[PDB]
């Protein structure tokens, strides 16, 4: 009966992450497409599909719980990867942040859809993509949580 | 094809 | 950091009552914050520097049940609303904070972490207000700095129409003063 | 007057983990 806020997900060709926030399981369009999500009762369709934002949402599955959105406006972020590593990130702009300690790109591979957390553990954004210089991830692009909140409206 | 769930991550580290 | 928290229930109603009267508790203790009960109140106790602290308005002068029978308070300070016992075997202590930061995080009995903006020695405002009944039973729990060190202990809510807008807490400094 | 009793706990020191099967 332990629940997870973060799902590790797969298509036939890719593997990445989804994050539950406010009852919705969110991930990146560039991973999921228009795909349904599996369930023991068969496919479940997307509730939200926003291609401009690279954002997709399904109802939250069984075995999950929702993250609360950040309300503290902090700039100290923490990215969680598919291996459950935590990577500190300083926020630069609305949708960008840079690692405190750059890592090989393979360290972040398959983590798109994962959360960026504030010091409180609340959701600041969804990791969209690694910003790379010669196999080394130095920054991150992310979907700010405000965009999820407005997509729902 | 569907997106399939292959594992889960609990942010607090809560064990079973 | 990031600060995250989970809760586990270790006892039901009946066992609590029986353990309350006997003062003998054989259960294993883990974690930094203990969920605690008397006959009439449930609330929190936070371990800081080898001592398990909580509010006087919940504990009064009571002993704590332990594997060796009841254990007497080491510290009592009615004015400050503060009580302490030696930390139980197996618990883990937080460290007082020395960054002097103004961004705080309150940990509730539900294991949520809620942000708090410091506005004084022993006062802070919620960034998002909460029903008073949400905060109920959280007195004795820690306010943390961004690094997860202890800044204070939740004492009282600033409430209006049943909505808590701010929190009053015991600063760690005052613990040091109560020790002396 | 009864002793105070530990009925549960809150754990802050846990870190993100993959939930085991
Ligand atoms: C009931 C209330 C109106 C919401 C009241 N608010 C209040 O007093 O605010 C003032 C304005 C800012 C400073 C104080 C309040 O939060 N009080 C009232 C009591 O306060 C105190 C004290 C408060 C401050 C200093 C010393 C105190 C000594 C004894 N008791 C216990 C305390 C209380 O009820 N605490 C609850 C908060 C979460 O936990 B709690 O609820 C369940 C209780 O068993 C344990 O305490
Ligand atoms: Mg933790
Ligand atoms: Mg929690
Ligand atoms: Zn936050
Ligand atoms: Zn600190």
């Amino acid at each position: 009966q332990v629940e997870g806020e973060v799902q590790i997900v797969s298509t036939a060709t890719q593997t990445f992450l989804a994050t539950c926030i406010n009852g919705v399981c969110w991930t990146v369009y560039h991973g999921a497409g228009t795909r349904t999500i599996a369930s023991p009762k068969g496919p479940v369709i997307q509730m939200y599909t926003n291609v401009d934002q690279d954002l997709v949402g399904w109802p939250a599955p069984q075995g999950s719980r929702s993250l609360t959105p950040c309300t503290c406006g902090s700039s100290d972020l923490y990215l969680v990867t598919r291996h459950a590593d935590v990577i500190p990130v300083r926020r630069r702009g609305d949708s960008r942040g840079s690692l405190l300690s750059p890592r090989p790109i393979s360290y972040l591979k398959g983590s798109a859809g994962g959360p960026l957390l504030c010091p409180a553990g609340h959701a600041v954004g969804l990791f969209r993509a690694a910003v790379c210089t010669r196999g080394v991830a130095k920054a991150v692009d992310f979907i700010p949580v405000e965009n999820l909140e407005t997509t729902m409206r | 094809g569907s997106v399939v769930i292959v594992g889960r991550i609990v942010l607090s580290g809560k064990p079973a």
